[PDB]
């Protein structure tokens, strides 16, 4: 009962598909169906009664963002055409445009430990690994079903989690892609997000209205979390050392502690409409979180007693 | 369709 609620500490008044903090939790960026990446200063948003400091127009609708963990000013995007772009938010220019995917790319992630490396996944059923110093993909994994999410392990660039429309999480060692290390079954519908709490703890979300926790050292199921409604949309998943947060098709943000299967708290986003939460992001291991919904509203929330 | 998870 350390926390019982989420307090709204700021609000910026369509769909925001991604909201992410930079390397220092100083700036954050949003992107979505409006074909624009917007960058905001977190402290200005919290202190003021609102305007992005940078906006970059894109050719296609955006599905995902990932900031570089070493180069402060670099951010990757994935788009509905399949293009994976690395941008510099100071110059506004695209640095790399990776165009090998043949269909919509749903996810991109920059590695924390080898920061020139990034991974993407697509409706074309491929996972591609890229290096910012090379135009062609470094690794290609041909899979059997649409890839909805990819994420690097936070401790090593050799491991990625891949969430698939086949309902499973495929956990790969990129040093030998002939077979995954392990494939985690349990979800009853597509796996829409994968996020690591730590080197050995992986969380997932699915359109079976569950989150699940997995042990990637010993290849074990750990826990299933329930309470929210997620049968259709990408509603967002974010985790830290202790907590999982996700969206819902009821326009509510849910928070779970990793040891407890039902929610610690929830927040009705408000504005009538069938809105859905569409993106969430913790501010590292703190109780502060960014959230956004299908109307494009952004809120800064904080877990509170 | 916008931000709808694929269902095969």
């Amino acid at each position: 009962t350390r926390y019982s609620r989420l307090r709204v500490i700021a609000e910026i008044r369509n769909i925001v598909s991604s909201i992410e903090f930079d390397r220092d939790d100083e700036l954050f960026a949003t992107a979505g169906v409006s074909r624009c990446i917007k960058v905001f200063d977190f402290s200005s948003v919290v202190n003021e009664p609102q305007c992005p400091i940078v906006e970059m127009s894109t050719r296609s609708k955006l599905s995902c963002l990932s900031w570089n963990k070493h180069e402060k000013n670099h951010i990757a995007s994935s788009d509905y055409e399949g293009i994976v772009t690395v941008w510099d938010v100071t110059t506004r220019q695209s640095l790399m445009e990776y165009e090998e995917h043949e269909k919509r790319a749903w996810s991109v992630d920059f590695s924390r430990t080898e920061p020139s490396m990034l991974v993407s996944g697509s409706d074309d059923c491929k996972v591609k690994v890229w290096c910012t110093r090379q135009e062609a993909s470094v690794i290609n994994i041909d899979m059997k079903a649409n890839i909805c999410c990819v994420k690097y392990n936070p401790g090593s660039s050799n491991y990625i989690a891949v969430g698939s429309a086949d309902h499973h999480i495929h956990y790969y060692d990129l040093r030998n892609i002939s077979q995954p290390l392990h494939v985690f079954s349990g979800h009853k519908k597509a796996v829409s997000y994968v996020k690591f709490l730590s080197n050995n703890e992986l969380a997932s979300a699915s359109t079976d209205s569950t989150l699940r926790l997995w042990d990637v050292k010993d290849n074990l199921p750990v826990r299933t979390f329930r309470g929210h409604t997620n049968e259709k949309n990408f509603v967002g998943l974010t985790v830290n050392s202790e907590y999982l947060a996700c969206g819902s098709e009821t326009n509510e943000v849910y928070v779970y502690h990793k040891e407890i299967t039902r929610p610690v708290t929830s927040h009705r986003f408000g504005s009538a409409g069938s809105y859905f939460i569409s993106a969430v992001c913790w501010k590292s291991d703190s109780p502060t979180m960014l959230t956004a919904n299908s109307q494009g509203t952004i809120k800064v929330l904080v877990l509170a007693a | 369709y916008l931000q709808i998870v694929p269902e095969i």
